[PDB]
DNA sequence: CGCTCAATTGGTCGTAGACAGCTCTAGCACCGCTTAAACGCACGTACGCGCTGTCCCCCGCGTTTTAACCGCCAAGGGGATTACTCCCTAGTCTCCAGGCACGTGTCAGATAT
């Protein structure tokens, strides 16, 4: 079989929530900030904005890449196609 | 500690990946994808800050990473600003 | 200034020579993949006066109807990596130096001929030549060798079972030769897959980046005298770079040879000056991570080679270190050679570094005066009558010449 | 009539953009990407043209066509 | 080559959360109305650098036939999916605890009613 992941697709499209989880997305956040400057500290609105800012960039990247993946005639995606749909974008 | 980016999990990057369309997914693909992760709030975080360091505040508002969302090209809606 | 080339020399003759006791001279015939050297043996003399269709071993044809340009007056050539693996042009460059040298009367190579090979030859290339060579042309009797075992031979004290290592270089490699009682020991030979053709590629790549002023001007056929004669190797190379550094030195050693020529002009007809740049392009032999491929380069294989052995055979056999071929005519290279050999010999022992007399012609040279000697050897020579049931892979084991392997190959 | 606009100038863009190997298809659609382009600045330009009620279009106009799409030019009036 | 089977996608019942009309409040800048500043639309008046056909050679193009290459054929074996096995940390929600702001404190000692 393995191709079902077909319907997995259909789902997480049907879906639009927020994936990660709060708490590690939170954690990274503020170690980020801290090891950037002190005493920084983040209202849940601006985690919030921060993480919908965040996923929505990484849907980009994926369509992206799954372009590209089907432009080199794949239905797999390696670390080359993102690092060209990088350097396409001038990202 | 889980501290190394990899507190984001594999299955909700994969769950990002299938929202965005894509079928077989390598197993390096999550370590490079936390790589994009941490440099898009090496831009972010960086610049929202630069902006609550306009006033010089503790609290980081929804408005100061909407002002570096702004600058950085990627707007928001919902949180106003 | 450079100067240029020249061409469309006087190789025209009577259908053939004729010798006493046998009549039928052998040809000498030489491949290459920079040139082809040829002639008929000249028997009974030893100072063999004209080698002739000594030529760059490239053809092209006049597509529009014209005529087979297979001599000297885009392009291509029979030989990949020093193999040939050819026969559409390998015909007309074997046709046109058949028609300099002459044929007999009619439609069949009349004469014995010996040929060159490569240090090892693929099956199938030795399988093609020999089907050009008795299906096309039908020879009598053929024998095959080695350039560098030729021209050892040539160079050998005396016809005897010597041993050695023969060192020798050329187009697209260099090769070491381990010859043990005159036995070629073909389970340690080794080759480095650069020389002339890399050099020369290299130095116009330097010139073309360092030069953007003259593109087109700058070709291989100009970098032909700045590499066989501009150019030297050093002794020890980091030793010569090192003196390049201070500008007192530089101005004075560089070489400043001015392009055709028609702001004081040189913007356009540049001396293109030269001083690390003539060194460059010979080391590649002996570091070839000059070029991005790593290998050994010579110094390295020429130390691996010789830790295979028995430290006895090593000293006898390395009294005998022979240069020939190609790049080996670099001004200095015995001194380097000899030098980079001190530096890996144990402490006390002795050595000798031998350059052929002509380290371009005496391949030829050496398979004329072998030709001379084994003239009727009839069981060295692969016999026509042989060939009636030898499928072409076929060698024999004779002196100054490649190791045969028994086998057998598919071919419908 | 876009054919004043040749073949080899087509194949020089992409020579000057470094190209190695082409298929001829490039050539059209690249005219078709080029016709789009030319196209946006010459419309957005006589767009800042027909403000300034002149009915010569002027090369200031251009300019900030050009800087409302991101660019930045210099001679022509910078 | 079209069934039987083991599983969803989709359907009906459920239950209380998350709306949107109150139900007013009372804070305020919108709307009205004169007052007043200065320059917008008007607009001559200097005189032009886009376009109209001469003279002459430049660049693009068609044609030709080598020979590199993409589209394709099938197979190669290792790494992504489908699914089970088990270990932990994301979320709940809790109490702890402290910075920012507002307010009474008060009476002193610095300033003026
Ligand atoms: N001056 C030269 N420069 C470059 N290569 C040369 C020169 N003289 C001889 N050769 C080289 O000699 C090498 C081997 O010997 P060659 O005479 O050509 O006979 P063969 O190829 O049959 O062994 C060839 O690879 C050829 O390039």
């Amino acid at each position: 079989p393995g191709t079902v992941a077909l319907r997995e697709i259909r789902r997480y499209q049907k879906s639009t929530e927020l994936l990660i989880r709060k708490l590690p997305f939170q954690r990274l956040v503020r170690e980020i900030a801290q090891d950037f400057k002190t005493d920084l500290r983040f209202q849940s609105s601006a985690v919030m904005a921060l993480q919908e800012a965040c996923e929505a960039y990484l849907v980009g990247l994926f369509e992206d890449t799954n372009l590209c993946a089907i432009h080199a005639k794949r239905v797999t995606i390696m670390p080359k196609d993102i690092q060209l749909a990088r350097r396409i974008r001038g990202e | 500690l889980r501290d190394n980016i990899q507190g984001i999990t594999k299955p909700a990057i994969r769950r990002l990946a299938r929202r965005g369309g894509v079928k077989r997914i390598s197993g390096l693909i999550y370590e490079e994808t936390r790589g994009v992760l941490k440099v898009f709030l090496e831009n972010v975080i960086r610049d929202a800050v630069t902006y609550t360091e306009h006033a010089k505040r503790k609290t980081v508002t929804a408005m100061d990473v909407v002002y570096a969302l702004k600058r950085q090209g990627r707007t928001l809606y919902g949180f106003g600003g | 200034p450079f100067r240029d080339a020249r061409a469309a020399p006087d190789p025209v003759l009577e259908a053939g020579p004729v010798a006493h006791g046998p009549l039928p001279v052998p040809l000498v015939l030489d491949n290459g993949s920079f040139q082809v050297r040829a002639g008929w043996a000249c028997p009974g003399q030893d100072p063999g006066p004209e080698p002739r269709l000594q030529f760059r071993a490239v053809c092209a044809r006049g597509r529009g109807g014209a005529r087979g340009a297979s001599g000297p007056q885009m392009l291509r050539s029979p030989f990949d990596r020093n193999v040939p693996v050819n026969l559409e042009l390998q015909e007309l460059l074997l046709d046109y130096s058949f028609q300099h040298l002459g044929v007999s009367s009619q439609g069949c190579v009349d004469h014995p001929i010996v040929l060159t090979e490569a240090v090892c030859n693929p099956l199938y290339s030795r399988q093609m030549m020999s089907e050009l060579l008795f299906e096309c042309y039908g020879i009598p009797k053929v024998a095959y060798g080695i350039d560098s075992l030729f021209s050892f031979y040539h160079n050998k004290p005396k016809n005897s079972m010597c041993s050695g290592l023969i060192i020798s270089s050329g187009y697209q490699c260099t090769h070491v030769l381990p010859i043990l009682e005159g036995r070629l020991d073909a389970k340690n030979c080794k080759r480095i897959n650069l020389g002339g053709s890399q050099a020369a590629g290299y130095l116009q790549r330097l010139l073309q980046l360092k030069y953007p002023g003259h593109l087109a001007a700058i070709t291989l056929s100009r970098m032909e005298e700045i590499l066989h004669e501009h150019s030297y190797i050093a002794e020890d190379y980091v030793e010569e770079l090192h003196k390049w550094r201070c500008p007192d030195y530089y101005e004075n050693n560089v070489h400043k040879m001015q392009l055709p020529f028609s702001v004081f002009n040189l913007a356009a007809y540049h001396q293109l000056f030269v001083g690390t740049e003539r060194i460059r392009a010979p080391e590649i032999i002996f570091q070839p991570s000059l070029i991005g491929e790593e290998q050994a380069g010579i110094a390295e294989t020429l130390q691996y080679i010789l830790d295979r052995y028995p430290k006895d055979i090593q000293e006898m056999l390395v009294q005998n270190v022979f240069l020939t071929g190609g790049n080996t005519m670099y001004p200095g290279m015995k001194a380097r050679m000899e030098k980079e050999l001190l530096e890996m010999r144990p402490f006390r022992s002795s050595f000798q570094v031998q350059l052929a007399s002509n380290p371009v012609l005496d391949a030829w040279y050496g398979a004329r005066d072998w030709a001379l000697n084994h003239l009727d050897d009839n069981e060295v020579w692969i016999t026509r009558k042989e060939y009636e049931e030898k499928g072409g892979e076929y060698l024999k084991e004779h002196c100054a010449s490649n190791i045969y392997v028994p086998i057998r190959l598919p071919k419908q």
